RNA sequence: GCCAGGCUGUCUCCACCCGAGACUCAGUGAAAUUGAACUCGCUGUGAAGAUGCAGUGUACCCGCGGCAAGAUCUGCCGUGGGCGCUGGAGAACUGAGGGGGGCUGCUCCUAGUACGAGAGGACCGGAGUGGACGCAUCACUGGUGUUCGGGUUGUCAUGCCAAUGGCACUGCCCGGUAGCUAAAUGCGGAAGAGAUAAGUGCUGAAAGCAUCUAAGCACGAAACUUGCCCCGAGAUGAGUUCUCCCUGACCCUUUAAGGGUCCUGAAGGAACGUUGAAGACGACGACGUUGAUAGGCCGGGUGUGUAAGCGCAGCGAUGCGUUGAGCUAACCGGUACUAAUGAACCGUGAGGCUUAACCU
RNA sequence: CACAGGUGGUCAGGUAGAGAAUACCAAGGCGCUUGAGAGAACUCGGGUGAAGGAACUAGGCAAAAUGGUGCC
RNA sequence: GUGAAGAGGGAAACAACCCAGACCGCCAGCUAAGGUCCCAAAGUCAUGGUUAAGUGGGAAACGCGGAAGAU
RNA sequence: CCCGGCGAGGGGAGUGAAAAAGAACCUGAAACCGUGUACGUACAAGCAGUGGGAGCACGCUUAGGCGUGUGACUGCGUACC
């Protein structure tokens, strides 16, 4: 779960290090966004040269949540922190071909069939 | 159709073969024998009175003892009514088991919420008044497991009333 | 709130209440009889009965534990020697409470609390 | 009461070994992929044990890609297949929530040598 | 003067815990205001928003806790004492009426389907899955859990070491029993039904055409109401059903819904105790020896973590086997060991008059 | 008013402490003049807490984080 | 002309609208304004006409329409 | 003398014309506080009164419908300066 104005760890080779949330989407008058929800984040630090520039505003999706998510069998997946990967409204395919840390099994969505291939460590 | 009165015992999880954990609340359903029958000609409507449990003879009022003696059954801990669905009738002393819920797959639970003291305006409507000890019903619940020989009923979710409280389980009207 | 919770409030500091109960238990052991309020008497019984039950068994660890919650060497010595064998046959219910009306000072209910044997 | 105790105990399998907190352990988990099921091995260190009847669950932590991931495994759930202890540890602490900050040598623990 | 960063419930959302007030028991106890009050809502008028004027409607009398729309009063929610439902009493309900909400996105098959020259392209509202509200719950995710356990700095005390207890915010922290908790999980915005606007229609002229209508005469919007739950016979129009109890005597008078005396004291309730996941006080639930209602005890479980002592090693810190040991409040199954005694009080002794049908 | 307020100077121990500040004790003085009750909403003084440290507020106003020695 | 300094009855209430100037008492009769379905005292009285919309029981200019009025 | 606490206060006896004169001491009213007596009131809306008014108790001409105590209901009634 992620709230407004929360830092998300970067799990892609785009060069981003610190990203801040600005707006939350995925439901009218919604206060929190889950792991499988689209969020609006910005960039605080950028590499000297690359496709990502400071101040850009674009969509993103959380891959890991500090609070975690539950399972039908009662199991809970909890991570040491919140990790998010930037997404674009057009050309959803993220630039990063490598993702830090494992990922859960809830990424079977229609548009997330291309990310399960990455993240070899589960 | 017709509901039965049971006693809440607790709630836990049930593990499925596929590996899914489901909350289950446990209701002890004693044989709720029928004491009196109400009819259109005499009482103005069709209904049957159900009783359950046991009361000590000393702590049973003489009028209730006489009523149960007329019913030809031992005195229970309470009396409840259920409106018939215009189906087959019943007879006095006809014990009813949980088998009726063995093929419904959808039940509604009515009971008294746990009591609470005075509640503030924010605590009530987010004015102040008594909280709990009020009839409340939760509908569209599916039975998980039925054990007739053990008088055990497991129903998904949560139901009003803490341990030791009495509740009513009725066939789901909505479907 | 107020659901399945043990321990009457007895509005006071927690350490103050603990010291109060220590003094109550020590007095009851020393004199085998107390004349105190029922609300305090109930918790006095609840806190003192474990002490006598533990004292029924004699051991260095048991004596040290009894002294920890008693802080009176003479009272601890009184235990394990007279009360332990006196109530050895009995299991639980080592105290009895008898009401003696309401206190005249402030209409506060008061009662006597004493051991089952209390003598002999 | 008796009924709930019977219901809880009737679904208990005497196969989980007794593992102390902070002891390295491997867990076999059934995972559904496509229309089939397969096995997955998860190695980690047990941090907390909360054995509430059949609700018994233990937290296992692992370090992957430089990040710490902790998952709670249910002791008696069908999803968990078997529990095996590879490296034996010894810590005089029921809960190991303190190691979330430690790393490298500090996070390491000594052999039990019982 | 300004910038970058770390840093807390200021907030999404607040949740829990410790103390003094808030409520009751025994006593002391003043004020501001005060013409008198048997101190209702709406409509119209009025020196112009009427508790007091005309019309209309509702409301048993009197108390306790707050929400402050105007804390004395009006008003609202919850809950109490008295009273009547006509002999009394205990239970179960029909129900005149009353509380409220009927929200909303994505995907799936339908289906790249009908239609459509092609382009284009659904009705579907059937299934699954989100967002916000309410209700329910603590097994799960955790928070709290100063009443449980352990680490640790200073100081005092137990004659001293060891070992213990108090104080220093719970002395500072690490975990956590039960209860409560949302950030956790179960359900609901029904389906169907009635009347429906527009609109869609069988035969059809007057006025050999035509037309929703003149004659026969049919469907239908997410709009409205039932259907969904909850309170409800103080509904004084005071309801319906079941069961139980009383089956004595005598005297007087102003001779009748009369009065009085001895005996009787039924069912039930209240009175007091254990008390509760019931509670501010009331009230409510279970029990009161013919018992698991509270405490303690046995065993288990949870939690904490290898207690003290013993003997070995290091001349010391400390470790080793005893010892997965000791302790464990609120959890679970038993145990009368302790506390709920025998009792007293109210509540009565056949139930008012008239009418109509029955056996007499 | 036995009120919660002001009233001038002196006597100045031990422990850990740079310290007459800080915490417990020595001799000494006191538990302060209403007590007891289940411990509701609510008010006041505090403690902990998942996603955050400034997204409420005109406002970093309360609270909260560190609080030093020598060197690389 | 009224109130000021005049009551009473009617207009549902109402001080300037209509009748009407209270010496006091009486369980008497007759009238002014206003009424004679009730509330509430009086005709559900008679004759000749308008009304199908509760217009009566709120409305102008204008071609029955105009017409929308106060929890 | 007794109750009361070896108090305060009270109850008897006596003195005292009188103690309905007891040191709070001639005469002792209303505001205010209590008991008893008779009546009305717990389905009933507003300056709380005025006429009608059955009923509820007492004494009277021993009925002859009289007065006192209350006023269910009813027409009217928007305080003083």
């Amino acid at each position: 779960m992620i709230q407004e104005q929360t830092m998300l760890n970067v799990a892609d080779n785009s060069g981003a290090r610190r990203v801040m949330c600005i707006k939350v989407l995925g439901g009218s008058h919604r206060r929190y966004a889950g792991v499988g929800d689209i969020i609006k984040i910005t960039i605080k630090e950028a590499i000297p040269r690359g496709k990502v520039k400071k101040g850009d505003v674009l969509k993103a999706v959380v891959v890991r949540t500090k609070k975690g998510v539950r399972r039908p069998d009662g199991s809970v997946i909890r991570f040491d922190g919140n990790a998010c990967v930037l997404l674009n409204n057009n050309s959803e395919q993220p630039i990063g071909t490598r993702i830090f840390g494992p990922v859960t099994r809830e990424l079977r969505s229609e548009k997330f069939m291309k990310i399960i291939s990455l993240a070899p460590e589960v | 159709m017709i509901g039965l009165v049971g006693k809440k015992v607790g709630m836990t999880r049930i593990f499925t073969e596929d590996g899914v954990s489901i909350p289950v609340t446990v209701i002890e359903v004693e044989a709720n024998r029928v004491t009196q029958v109400k009819d259109l000609a005499n009482d103005g409507y069709r209904a049957i009175q159900v009783t359950t449990g046991a009361k000590k003879a000393n702590r049973v009022t003489k009028p209730e003892a006489g009523h149960f003696a007329k019913a030809g059954v031992e005195a229970g801990r309470g009396l409840w009514e259920f409106r018939l669905a215009e189906g087959e009738e019943f007879t006095v002393g006809q014990s009813i088991s949980v088998e009726l819920f063995a093929d419904v797959k959808k039940v509604d639970v009515t009971g008294t919420s746990k009591g609470k003291g005075f509640a503030g305006t924010v605590k009530r409507w987010n004015m102040a008044g008594q909280m709990g000890n009020e009839r409340v019903t939760v509908q569209s619940l599916d039975v998980v497991r039925v054990d007739a020989e053990r008088n055990l009923l497991l129903v998904k979710g949560a139901v009003p009333g803490a341990t030791g409280s009495d509740l009513i389980v009725k066939p789901a009207v909505k479907a | 709130m107020r659901h399945r919770k043990s321990g009457r409030q007895l509005n006071r500091n927690s350490s103050h209440r603990q010291a109060m109960f220590r003094n109550m238990a020590g007095s009851l052991v020393r004199h085998e009889i107390i004349k105190t309020t029922l609300p305090k008497a109930k918790e006095l019984r609840r806190v003192v009965e474990p002490l006598i039950t533990l004292a029924k068994t004699d051991s260095v660890a048991n004596r040290r534990l009894a002294f920890a919650r008693t802080r009176d060497n003479e009272i601890v010595a009184k235990l394990f020697n007279e009360l332990g064998p006196r109530f050895a046959s009995r299991a639980g219910g080592y105290t009895r409470i008898l009401k003696c009306g309401f206190r005249a000072g402030d209409n506060a209910p008061m009662a006597y609390i004493e051991l089952v044997d209390r003598s002999e | 009461s008796n009924i709930i105790k019977q219901l809880e105990q009737e679904q208990m399998k005497q196969d989980v070994p007794s593992f102390r907190p902070g002891d390295t352990v491997e867990v076999k988990v059934w995972v559904v992929e496509g229309s089939k099921k397969r096995l997955q091995a998860f190695e980690g260190v047990v941090i907390a044990i909360r054995n509430r009847g059949l609700h018994s669950a233990f937290t296992v932590r692992k370090i992957s890609n430089g990040e710490g991931v902790e998952r709670v495994f249910q002791t008696h759930s069908p999803v968990v297949d078997s529990i095996s202890v590879k490296r034996r540890g010894a810590v005089r602490k029921a809960k190991l929530y303190y190691l979330r900050e430690r790393t490298g040598k500090a996070a390491r623990i000594k052999e039990r040598l019982n």
